[PDB]
DNA sequence: CGGGAAAATCTCTAGCA
DNA sequence: ACTGCTAGAGATTTTCCCG
DNA sequence: CGGGAAAATCTCTAGCA
DNA sequence: ACTGCTAGAGATTTTCCCG
């Protein structure tokens, strides 16, 4: 039930930026999604990121590649 | 308070000092002679 | 430094020497010379060296008009994905910009449009078009094209592709549609090696799926957390850390000094 | 890895597809695809119908994505080959169109339309479109008073049909359905690409005869030998390209 | 990949897909797809992302004309130091550019002048002026202002100072001379915290002194070095390393496998 | 040999391929239809 | 004689750049000066640098400051 | 550090200046300056003369740097205050002019010239210039045939005098001499700045009474106590600002 | 050896038009 | 065969100064 | 564990006008 | 109260592949 939904939401990849860094960070794991904020885990570091700085997808290619 | 000197719109002449109303990431909102203006932080200096 | 300061300000009033010059010439600490400079209105001639970052929410599109071979091309880009829609229009008017916007809103979930202050984008007709389609209108700071960096860059890319394929079409409109096709489906790169069309499909489908999944999770996972405070709503737990939202303020706290009820 | 036998048993018992086995048993999609294709007893997204309708003396050219019900429509000045080719090139630029179904009309059999289809890689073949023309006409009659010109009303109707009208099993709009279907097609194409990439490799393990390579993991190699799937360590097997 | 390649080139001829697009769509190695792109003439639309570096020998000056309040300002900068000389001229002509250059050569050791291809700088009169004063003339690649980055940047700085002090002078020529004064002596910074005037004096004096000192050293220190070759002239020794010049080729070799005679 | 594609002078249209005669740091010298041209490396691609 | 001239020439400071680096390096010590090349020591590393990429001075301020 | 006693002995024996002691004995310039100023028995670069000469009915305004012999000259349209002020502002922008010596002429006592001097910080005071006018006239007569206009010939003469004519003890040109003199003046001003910065500090060592601070080195502190210079370790002394 | 404050180095921008 | 640079604003890192 | 080759990440640029 | 970006060229670093 809940655990399946949780692992499904953590399968998504998040690309994001910090307020003063124009470079896009690597794919971080999605933990929670809100209206204005997204909560991610990037290299064992839990970061809260505004929705306007986050690109969330799946990356079908990797979901097929295993 | 803060002093803001700024370049507004295609006018090379820097103006100010203006009262700082709001500082965001990328832009600032200022008041200069009762004329509220929105200026990118690239075009303003806050002192 | 009273004598040194006064001789410095007199020098600055005439020459406007920078803080290094007064510090060397008048044996002043760097703070004092920088104070003399900073207190001079005529020496405030440069802004901070930085660049902002434009919104990339899944619903924002950036629209602009570009010009090629004497014609007007209306261009829209989905900021999150880089997927573009372009059309040649006979004139930069609010009527046809509104028509383009109605079509776009009917084909994709457009929540917000970000434009410069061109008269076509600020027209009453476009405002009515956005209101009926439920699209929020955002206007850049005037004469700041950087606020439209995405669409402005897409104008360059679109014109670049048009030049490449301009010889396979007699009319410019056909070449523009060919270039739009090439950009959306025949150029791969970016954050997932996607084409723009694949990327926008992924972005929109992912938004829908994540919304549904998080709705189910919040329906099932209903807990209140006390840390250090009030009954903060539980968002996520695990790996020795707990994410909570206390009074519309999302913060990350360790599992220690926190209890989930 | 460990769940391959469980997936085989589940597929034999319930005739499940590869997606279900991959999702439930945490297996790579290629292994589940091999499992689903190993049994003989267990054996659209780019199709559009194009037609012209007439309304108030004006020609409305309508495109329907068959799988989802999604609609692309605009008033065109005349029912000629040039406007049809322009509209179809537009559509091919916006969505991944592979095949168009038409009614052998004059504007659909023109050389301009055939040239556009050849350029965009669209395959031309000469009842959904009729019912959807009826539905679009209904929505247009509903929202005609909100616009002076017919084209604006048509685009309002397209917007309403694609996003405001919901139905079916899940109560989804047409736009949601088309997005989901295209995402599934993207997944299928990615899986096919990876299968094509890996099917040219042969693995010698423990040496035993060549075996079909299925997955090259971080800690194991999944192979198929004599219509059976075996997991072997990476250091115990050699992978070569034939 | 013979079938995959051929389908890729046919796709590229129509759409000009980038190497990623063909590699994904046609299961090609990155090298093959990049080969298809690189072999397409119409896809060669961008140069390498780099910037050269302009000469900063002690004798090079960069000259340019700028325009302010309807007048012409001829500007020269000593590249090594940033020291500038400017003068208002009534017209961009070879006569007065040559006169400015004669004055500059009479005041400072000008060995080389680097200009864009403005008609005044390419004039016959300026060529005669340089020939009599023994000044080598260097012309930038046409329509490449980056080749004059130093003087072009100085144009910005000079205009910036002129605006600051424009109200203390009635005429523009007086303001230009005031701005030149301020830049050369009232602004400190750069590689030594110098003003531009101090820096140019240091550069020129250091050049003279180093020339004399090295002349004396080479007069005294006359040795030939064999390493690994021929009798390479000795340049410098110490700290376990020897610097030699073998057939007009200066190279650094360790003290080992080298003998000084 | 090398193929050079280049932008010469205020003309946005890229031209080539031209024969590479000389490669320096910052600029290249090329021959295109017997017309020797000097192009900054910012405005050329050598293949 | 020679040693005094050598130490005098090594008192000079050299500012320089590499062929693909627009930033100016710190003050390196001058070892030898030629018509087209200068030989420097920067952080116990002997580098040959073209004359057109080298700014050589003394820095009077440090020669007074000791 | 170790050579302070040797420098003191050398200065007492030979009345040497601080530059010689610093160069020969590897001492910081401040310590040598203190040594040279400690004995009572041992006790220009910004001065220019400005004058107008007449030639071929045209006015030539000449500037001579007294210390070096360096010449700045140009033909001016008229002998008025405006042109003199413009020329002097030019010169002050090019070289560090502190004082100008003139002949109390009408163009030199004008309010415009005084205002220019006040703006540039030049001090006005009302035989080198005469001889140098003669020399410039000689060079102009030598190179007059090489130009049509008098101003170009004057600038050629200025170039020749400053860089092609060499003389004196070292056989140097005027430009070399002015560059050397200005460099020496820069050195003197830097030394004065550092002396002014350090003279406000007092040092307590080993505690003993306050002593004048001379140098704050990486491994030692040089102080002057009771008209004598002593080297003490940094950790053995405390430096405070008064 | 330890923080704090000032100095130094570093990062980045507009304008030169 | 020739070539981006400069200097100011703000951030971040070293150095130094007294314990 | 060791190099080599390919993949991935990184650095930087023009143009959008 | 809002905001440079994109994608290609060339360089440099990781990862992987067989020993
Ligand atoms: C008629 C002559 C002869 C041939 O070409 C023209 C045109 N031109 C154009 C610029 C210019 O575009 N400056 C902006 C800029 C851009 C980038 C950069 F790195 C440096 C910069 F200064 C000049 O400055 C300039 O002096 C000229 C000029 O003199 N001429
Ligand atoms: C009449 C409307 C209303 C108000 O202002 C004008 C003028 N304008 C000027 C540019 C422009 O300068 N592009 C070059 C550029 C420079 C920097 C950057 F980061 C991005 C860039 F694209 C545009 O692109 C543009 O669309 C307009 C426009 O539409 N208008
Ligand atoms: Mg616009
Ligand atoms: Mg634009
Ligand atoms: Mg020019
Ligand atoms: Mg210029
Ligand atoms: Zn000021
Ligand atoms: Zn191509």
């Amino acid at each position: 039930e809940l655990q399946k939904q949780i692992t499904k939401i953590q399968n998504f990849r998040v690309y994001y930026r910090d307020s003063r860094d124009p470079v896009w960070k690597g794919p971080a794991k999605l933990l929670w999604k809100g209206e204005g904020a997204v909560v991610i885990q990037d290299n064992s570091d839990i970061k809260v990121v505004p929705r306007r700085k986050a690109k969330i997808i799946r990356d079908y290619g990797k979901q097929m590649a295993g | 308070n803060f002093r803001v000197y700024y370049r507004d719109s295609r006018d090379p002449v820097w103006k100010g000092p203006a009262k700082l109303l709001w500082k965001g990431e990328g832009a600032v909102v200022i008041q200069d002679n009762s004329d509220i203006k929105v200026v990118p932080r690239r075009k303003a200096k806050i002192i | 430094f009273l004598d040194g300061i006064d001789k410095a300000q007199e020098e600055h009033e005439k020459y406007h020497s920078n803080w290094r010059a007064m510090a060397s010439d008048f044996n002043l600490p760097p703070v004092v010379a920088k104070e003399i400079v900073a207190s001079c209105d005529k020496c405030q001639l440069k802004g901070e060296a930085m660049h902002g970052q434009v919104d990339c929410s899944p619903g924002i599109w950036q629209l602009d008009c570009t010009h090629l071979e004497g014609k007007v091309i209306l261009v829209a880009v989905h900021v999150a994905s880089g997927y573009i829609e372009a059309e040649v229009i006979p004139a930069e008017t609010g009527q046809e910009t509104a028509y383009f916007l109605l079509k776009l809103a009917g084909r994709w979930p457009v929540k917000t449009v970000h434009t410069d202050n061109g008269s076509n984008f600020t027209s009453t007709t476009v405002k009515a078009a956005c209101w009926w389609a439920g699209i929020k209108q955002e206007f850049a700071i005037p004469y700041n094209p950087q606020s439209q960096g995405v669409i402005e860059s897409m104008n360059k890319e679109l014109k670049k592709i048009i030049g490449q394929v301009r010889d396979q079409a007699e009319h410019l409109k056909t070449a523009v549609q060919m270039a739009v096709f090439i950009h959306n489906f025949k150029r791969k790169g970016g954050i997932g090696g996607y084409s723009a069309g694949e990327r926008i499909v992924d972005i929109i489908a992912t938004d829908i799926q994540t919304k549904e999944l998080q709705k189910q999770i919040t329906k099932i996972q209903n807990f209140r957390v006390y840390y250090r405070k009030g009954p903060a709503k539980l968002l996520w737990k695990g790996e020795g850390a707990v994410v909570i939202q206390d009074n519309s303020d999302i913060k990350v706290v360790p599992r220690r000094k926190a209890k989930i009820i």
